[PDB]
RNA sequence: CUGUUGCUUAUAGACGAUGGCAUCAGAAAUCGGUGUUGUAAGCUUUAGAGUUUCUUAAUCAAUACUCUCGGGUAUUGAAUG
RNA sequence: AGGAUUGAAAGGGAAUAAGAUUAAUAGUUCUUAAUCAAGAGAAUGGUAACAUAUCAUGAACUUUAAAAUGGAGUGUGAAAAUCUACGGAAGAGUUCUCUUUUCUUCUUAACAAAAGUAAAUUCCACUGAAAUGAAUCAAUCAGAGAAGUGGAAUUUAUUGGCUUUGUAAGAAAUUCAAUGAAUUGUGGUAUUUUUGCAGUCUUCAUAAAAAUUAAAGGGAAUCUUUUGCUCGUACUAAUAACCGCAACAGGUCUCCAAGAAGCAAAAUCUUUAGUUAAAUAGAAUAACGCAGGUAAGGGAAGUCGGCAACAUAGCUCUGUAAGUUAGCAAGAAAGAGUAGCUCUGGUGAUUAUCGAAUCAGAACUUUAAAGGUUAGGGG
């Protein structure tokens, strides 16, 4: 909604946060198996339940 | 009530004294053509001009015969008629 | 803002200590004065120019005096 | 026509949600809130609403000048000049009859 | 030789097929014939009940007369050139 | 002194508006103009109703009022929108056929002032109504006092309702020129919406409370300046941002709301705004389909069954049965009229001019007229 609480809009703005990829330089390191975030959402894709 | 039109910059397109005779037979002072009588368009020699307060007339009138003018000898398309703020009416490319 | 009515309130106004802006404003037939205060914008609207000279004979001279016309500043 | 919108947030035509269409500069029509009716002081004998008091709200009447709130007679502001004349002659007319029943009858 | 292809191909046809012509090919307009509808637009009969205005002078007026057996259409699956 | 906590971003509530600005936020930023709260520096007037830029002291205690109260329907004040009359200014469209023509703009906030001036209700003073008066669309009212005259008060989207004024033309809109110049009257016995007001009707229904504020009874006591904290604020709000596994023809609460035409916020077409893409196209124009139609003569013979389709359809006038709970049946059934053009009369206001769409009537002409859309089959 427009209005909300507080609390909920970090937890809103952390959950934008989290849907960032794995950096370049991350996928450089030697015996990296982690190029792809498996937690990754979209809006309209998957809702978060919260 | 007095109407001029400033042919300061095309009096060779529009010489002054073709515009009196068609002026003259063409506003309808009470619905018929040519029957100005109580008109005075006279000369003014660089301009022309119509001073008539005897019969019922308007500067909105003006441009429009004028803008039928145009029409008439088909050069409206490069002219037109622009106001001068001074109770006239002058021609612009 | 508030309109003054007649002369002796405006004269009133300027000589005391509370003025702080001045702006002349010249229209098709009127000027007005209006002085602005710490609270309101009072205005005075005058027909005459002799008695609008009178106005700014008065005018202490500390004070920022704008004019306005035709232009806007 | 000019059409407009809501500038608050509010979007039911509650009582409290009052508004009116003025016109502004240029054709353009703003939005307006526009304060609710209220109701004036009355008796509290009859229940009619006094005279010289006006209709606003409760906390308006702070803003009001302090002669402009009620009437300069005794029971002024709370009873209507007919309840107040038969409160006199209560007052009177019994405490005379009362002299009279006892004291030496 | 046969097939593709072209005539936005027909006497044929869902698609294939089938039928015709392919440089004297083909197509296209225009013209005449042949049909359909019903008399175009402009000016004229005061056509014209009345109104109006100058006061027989005009107007405005549904509809009606002559130009007008007009005008418009006509292969698109019509026929000549 | 009296009863604890939570419970509403649609209930109550101190106070902000206009213009501009950003690639995106704006009653939040900027300019200008205000408001509110918390502070800091023992009175007169009027017969009376009641009235005086703070004024003009008012403790404990008690009371009253406000916040704070259904719905229907009728009349009416005002504003806006639409329409229209007069007077112009500026620009655009049409112009071989005419058109003094058609179209666009002509604006103004919060908060305050008080030149001019309204409608409605309730009270006050004088006097006392019958030959009863007064008044509304309807009503309704009067010797616990009508009508008349003269007053007071409140309401009418902020001060005080409308015009007007400060704000405020310096803004903004429409034009012209190459930043600078031009104008921004007055009306209406028209319609709709909104907003109040006035009485009427209706209920075995009577249609919230607190925070908070003011006043009274009582007599205890003797203009300038500062601050205004925390949090929400982007965007969609839906034939693509929400719920249905999805860019699902399903579902989901509201606000603002133009012209024509008509009884109508109906069907149909257009203006401001939005969009031309919203699970791909091209060619051919077979059968069988889905959707919309028509038909010679007959007219339900089809079928379980008039299923489906056809048919009647608006308005005006005449006329209308049996039966009946006497209210209805009833738009019973049935019959006639309806177009275009040119005219005539009726229905008002001010003292001849001005305006309202509505009703009736008469000639003439035609393709003989509700039927483009909308629109009861009957017994």
């Amino acid at each position: 909604t427009g209005h909300k609480g507080f609390s909920y809009k970090l937890k809103l703005g952390k959950k934008i946060h989290q849907n960032r990829g794995v950096p370049q330089w991350f996928r450089m390191k030697t015996g990296n198996t982690i190029n792809y975030n498996f937690k990754r959402r979209h809006w309209n894709r998957r809702k978060m339940g919260m | 009530f007095s109407c001029t039109i400033d042919l300061t910059n095309c009096t060779d397109f529009i010489e002054p004294k073709k515009l009196v005779t068609f002026f003259r037979q063409t506003i309808k002072v009470q619905g018929r053509a040519g029957n100005t009588k109580g008109i005075e368009v006279k000369v003014a020699d660089k301009k022309v001009t119509i001073t008539t307060s005897s019969a019922k007339l308007c500067k909105r009138y003006m441009k429009y015969l004028m803008k039928k003018y145009l029409k008439k000898n088909n050069l409206r398309e490069w002219l037109r008629v622009i106001s001068d703020k001074k109770d006239g009416f002058e021609l612009k490319f | 803002p508030k309109q003054v009515q007649e002369f002796k309130q405006i004269l009133k106004l300027l000589k005391s200590g509370s003025i702080r802006a001045v702006r002349v404003k010249t229209n098709g037939e009127n000027t007005k004065f209006k002085v602005r205060c710490a609270k309101y914008l009072y205005t005075y609207i005058c027909a005459d120019k002799a008695k609008a000279e009178e106005l700014k004979k008065a005018i202490p001279k500390d004070i920022h005096v704008v004019e306005i016309a035709k232009k806007a500043p | 026509a000019v059409r407009v919108t809501y500038v608050r947030k509010h979007s039911y035509n509650t009582k409290s949600n009052g508004i009116r269409i003025v016109k502004t500069a240029g054709g353009n029509m703003t939005v307006q809130h526009r304060q609710k009716i209220s109701n004036g002081v009355r008796c509290g004998d009859c229940g009619c609403v006094l005279a010289g008091i006006r209709h606003i709200r409760p906390h308006q009447y702070g803003w009001l000048g302090k002669s402009k709130r009620t009437v300069t007679r005794a029971y002024g502001g709370v009873k209507c000049h007919k309840c107040v004349q038969k409160k006199i002659l209560r007052a009177f007319l019994i405490n005379e009859h009362n002299l009279i029943k006892l004291a030496a009858a």
